[PDB]
């Protein structure tokens, strides 16, 4: 109808949730950091030159019910979301882009190319896949331009036969509505594990905060806002209640919280952070039921007639830093495609 | 403690949304901060 992205918004959310869920399942013991939006738009703008069964899995896995939703509309939804994120915020920077990087031989299904520039405002670049160390370069930079040098080495190894790659970033820098005081930031204990305690710098404010505790989610939940059009939500489980929380999470619940601007007096202690996460998503997207593009069954004939292609890598990397003054994060995704 | 002292000294979860679109900008879980 009107700004359309909330047509897709929970579909995103429930994806994030679920992808997340896989990442949890993988190892209880790691820091997880990804960016849903970034992973998603890529597989969205990819879907747009995939046909049949293989198209259907992507969108499927993304948690779109094609029966219920015009595919044509999905793409629209996304066009909007992007658009809007990249709207200029006076106080807060949020920027994303998408690039396609093409072997200069490749003759493209012309419509695929207008599709991606249109709907995903994508950028296109013409490349020699025969200079792997200079292409790999040219790629790494776009991203490292893009995320203001927060991610630099997204592409660690690139294929010798690569036909093209779809690369997509996000960069975010925001400042807390009510930042902390750096004096008050005092090095306190974090119990990682039941045997491991590590010392961390703990930033502290005493004040009037957006916090509560849901018997529901068996946690405390805090929302912290940014000077801008954005907010952070931190979910501190009760003891033993961690997987409990992890499962009970739903977009509804998220939107419920967001309607609250009801504050409470507390003593908040929250660590200062920098963390990364680096993933080869084939596998975990395997789980989410997206498998055909990575195999010999794939159909990227919306892309190019010349030869049957396929995906051979899907690599996400995101990094975050939370300090007193705000947060800055970034994220990037990389898809590579080859002849079968 | 008055007020209540909520300490994020155990592994927690979090996410970043954009207000307008209500889109899940970024999702995370810290388990060990000194695991860079
Ligand atoms: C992922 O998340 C998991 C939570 O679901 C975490 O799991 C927790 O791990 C600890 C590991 O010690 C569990 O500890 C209970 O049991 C131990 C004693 O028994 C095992 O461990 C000790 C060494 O830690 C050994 O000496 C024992 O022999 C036995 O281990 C097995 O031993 C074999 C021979 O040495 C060896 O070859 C095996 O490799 C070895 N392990 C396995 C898996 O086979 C005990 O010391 C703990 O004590 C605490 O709790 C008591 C009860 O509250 C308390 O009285 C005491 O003071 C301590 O606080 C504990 O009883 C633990 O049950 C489990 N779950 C939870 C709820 O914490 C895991 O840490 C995390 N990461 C990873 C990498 O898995
Ligand atoms: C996507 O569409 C399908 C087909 O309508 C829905 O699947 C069935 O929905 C009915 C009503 O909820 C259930 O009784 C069936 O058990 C469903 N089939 C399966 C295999 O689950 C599906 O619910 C739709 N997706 C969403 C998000 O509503
Ligand atoms: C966050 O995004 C909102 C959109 O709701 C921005 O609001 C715009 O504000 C100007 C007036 O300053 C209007 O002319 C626009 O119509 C508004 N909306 C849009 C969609 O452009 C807002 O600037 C942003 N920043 C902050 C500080 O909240």
């Amino acid at each position: 109808d009107h700004p359309t992205f909330n047509k897709i918004t929970p579909n995103l959310a429930e994806f994030a949730f679920s992808l997340y869920r896989q990442l949890a399942h993988q190892s209880n013991s790691t820091n997880i950091f990804f960016s849903p939006v970034s992973i998603a738009t890529a597989f969205a703008m990819l879907s747009l030159g995939t046909k049949a069964d293989t198209h259907d899995e992507i969108l499927e896995g993304l948690n779109f019910n094609l029966t219920e939703i015009p595919e044509a509309q999905i793409h629209e939804g996304f066009q909007e979301l992007l658009r809007t994120l990249n709207q200029p915020d006076s106080q807060l920077q949020l920027t994303t882009g998408n690039g396609l990087f093409l072997s200069e031989g490749l003759k493209l299904v012309d419509k695929f190319l207008e599709d991606v520039k249109k709907l995903y405002h994508s950028e296109a670049f013409t490349v020699n896949f025969g200079d792997t160390e200079e292409a790999k370069k040219q790629i790494n930079d776009y991203v490292e331009k893009g995320t203001q040098g927060k991610i630099v080495d997204l592409v660690k190894e690139l294929d010798r036969d690569t036909v093209f790659a779809l690369v997509n970033y996000i960069f975010f820098k925001g400042k807390w509505e009510r930042p902390f005081e750096v004096k008050d930031t005092e090095e306190e204990d974090f119990h990682v594990d039941q045997v491991t305690t590590v010392k961390v710098p703990m930033m502290k404010r005493l004040g009037m905060f957006n916090i509560q505790h849901c018997k529901k989610l068996s946690s405390w939940v805090l929302l912290m806002k940014y000077l801008g059009n954005a907010t952070a939500i931190f979910f501190l489980p009760d003891e033993g209640k961690l997987q409990h929380l992890e499962n009970e999470l739903t977009h509804d619940i998220i939107t419920k919280f967001l309607e609250n601007e009801d504050r409470r007096s507390a003593s908040l202690h929250l660590p200062k952070l920098s963390i990364t996460g680096t993933y080869d998503l084939k596998s975990v997207l395997g789980q989410l039921g997206i498998t055909k593009v990575f195999s010999n069954g794939a159909d990227l004939s919306g892309v190019t007639e010349e030869a049957p292609l396929k995906l051979s890598k899907a690599v996400h990397k995101a990094v975050l830093t939370i300090d007193e003054k705000g947060t800055e994060a970034a994220g990037a995704m990389f898809l590579e495609a080859i002849p079968m | 403690s008055i007020p209540p002292e909520v300490k994020f000294n155990k592994p927690f979860v979090f996410l970043m949304i954009e207000q307008n679109t209500k889109s899940p900008l970024f999702m995370g879980k810290v388990v060990n901060p000194t695991q860079k």
